[PDB]
């Protein structure tokens, strides 16, 4: 939605583009457009819910 | 100098007229394709006219 998707050698964070402060990739990060056979470059990771615990526990 | 993917900046560079990035990504090869042909046609305008 806002920044850059980055990546320190293992896991997937999305920053703000003028400051490294990385953030867990959640669905209130990222928006959904397309799928994955458009895009050049996309890579697989994993988009963590916010609700899926809440509904869980 | 903070190197970054031309295509990436790109998306940004869209996202900064109000168009989301994923119209970059989506119709990348289209907008890279109508690049180079634009400036095919502004080498063959200068060419032609002093
Ligand atoms: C990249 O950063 C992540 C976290 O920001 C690192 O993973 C963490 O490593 C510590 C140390 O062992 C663990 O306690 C955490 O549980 C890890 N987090 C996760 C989500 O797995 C990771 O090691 C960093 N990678 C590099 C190459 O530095
Ligand atoms: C990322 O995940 C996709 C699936 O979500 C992987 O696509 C697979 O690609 C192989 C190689 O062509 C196929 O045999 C599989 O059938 C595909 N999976 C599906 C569900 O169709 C893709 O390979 C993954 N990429 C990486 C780098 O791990
Ligand atoms: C980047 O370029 C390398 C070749 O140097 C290529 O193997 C790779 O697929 C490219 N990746 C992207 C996302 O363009």
């Amino acid at each position: 939605r806002e920044g850059v998707f980055v990546s320190n050698g293992t896991h997937w964070f999305v920053t703000q583009r003028n400051f490294y402060e990385p953030q867990i990739i959640t669905t209130d990060n990222t928006f959904v457009s397309g799928n994955c056979d458009v895009v050049i470059g996309i890579v697989n990771n994993t988009v963590y819910d916010p609700l899926q615990p809440e509904l869980d526990s | 100098a903070l190197q970054i993917p031309f295509a990436m900046q790109m998306a940004y560079r869209f996202n900064g007229i109000g168009v989301t990035q994923n119209v970059l990504y989506e119709n990348q090869k289209l907008i890279a394709n109508q690049f180079n042909s634009a400036i095919g046609k502004i080498q063959d305008s200068l060419s032609s006219t002093a």
